[PDB]
């Protein structure tokens, strides 16, 4: 969440 | 920059900017863990590649570790500077990436759960928790520690004691504690879909 970003 | 000549070959991808989303997703940066992507080597990597939009079209793979953005060095780049360089307003998006493999053994698992059956799994590891990976004490993720053989992932079949966990329910465990996992393990309802890989034996 904090560790993975979506783009 | 060379950056040439290593492990795994080097290839700008250019991305199209006509509106909507990149359809992929980055792990990693200096400032975070992101394991399992460059265990001996950090950086930011390229964890989910949405079929086939975009990112997918463009050759992009999950595992590439990305070196430039648009002539920018980001080998370095805290999460956050990598995020925000993808994002910044430019007529096409070149990435540098180096075609680093995705981690061993990734798979996505869809595991059903009759109604009032259990998952019957206990995990170790987590951020700032105990050492889940006996190999590696630096490591903070989550592992598959017990399988009950009654449970619904022991009749499953294809969870094992050994195995890292990535994601639960389309929600990512990188960072999560012990005890968030936990939680998101515990609510999933009838149907628990997991992303995991190799970890230990």
């Amino acid at each position: 969440s904090w560790f993975q970003t979506d783009l | 920059a060379a950056a040439l000549e290593g492990p795994y070959p080097v290839e700008e991808i250019r991305l199209p900017r006509a509106g909507g989303p990149l359809g992929l997703s980055i792990v990693g940066g200096s400032d975070h863990s992101s394991h399992p992507f460059g265990v001996q080597e950090p950086g930011v990597f390229i964890s989910k590649v949405l079929p086939r939009g975009l990112a997918a079209r463009s050759g992009l793979r999950v595992g590439d570790r990305i070196l430039a953005v648009n002539g920018q060095d980001v080998r370095d780049a805290t999460h956050q500077e990598a995020v925000s360089a993808l994002l910044r307003p430019c007529l096409e998006l070149s990435l540098l990436v180096r075609r680093d493999p995705a981690p061993p053994g990734l798979r996505e698992l869809c595991i059903q759960k009759a109604p009032g059956e259990r998952l019957g799994i206990s995990i170790r590891g987590g951020a700032r928790g105990h050492a889940g990976n006996p190999r590696d004490p630096t490591d903070e993720g989550i592992f598959i520690s017990k399988v009950s053989p009654t449970g619904a992932a022991g009749r499953d079949g294809r969870l094992r004691v050994g195995l890292r966990l990535l994601e639960v329910n389309q929600q990512s465990l990188l960072g999560l504690t012990h005890g968030e996992a936990v939680q998101l393990l515990r609510s999933v309802g009838d149907t628990l879909t997991v992303l995991v890989c190799d970890g230990f034996e």
